[PDB]
């Protein structure tokens, strides 16, 4: 978190506090470019292209 | 007095009666303990979740 300033953080299914202290069996990450303009399109409710 | 298993039918009811009672008792309570559904730990976020 320090390393980059953060647009926005949202968490589903855990808790934000969980997150960043919970053990977990195994952790996926995944970094990629996403623009400021299109954040609608990533969501899980949602269908966009 | 020399056979009292096979030959004797109420011989097994005692056995099922006997069989019957732990097993109810196992299934009902000791089955549901623990992993009430797939994974359970019994309650939710029992120590190290959050």
């Amino acid at each position: 978190l320090s390393l980059f300033s953060v647009n926005d953080f949202t968490c589903s299914q855990i808790s934000p506090a969980a997150i960043a202290s919970n053990c977990y069996s195994s952790l996926i990450l995944d970094y990629f470019s996403y623009p400021l303009s299109m954040k609608s399109d990533l969501s899980v409710s949602s269908a966009g292209p | 007095q020399t056979g009292f298993t096979t030959t004797n039918e109420a011989f097994q009811k005692v056995q099922d009666a006997v069989n019957n009672n732990a097993q109810a008792l196992s299934k009902l309570a000791s089955e549901l303990s623990n992993t009430f559904g797939a994974i359970s730990a019994s309650i939710g976020d029992i120590i190290q979740r959050l």
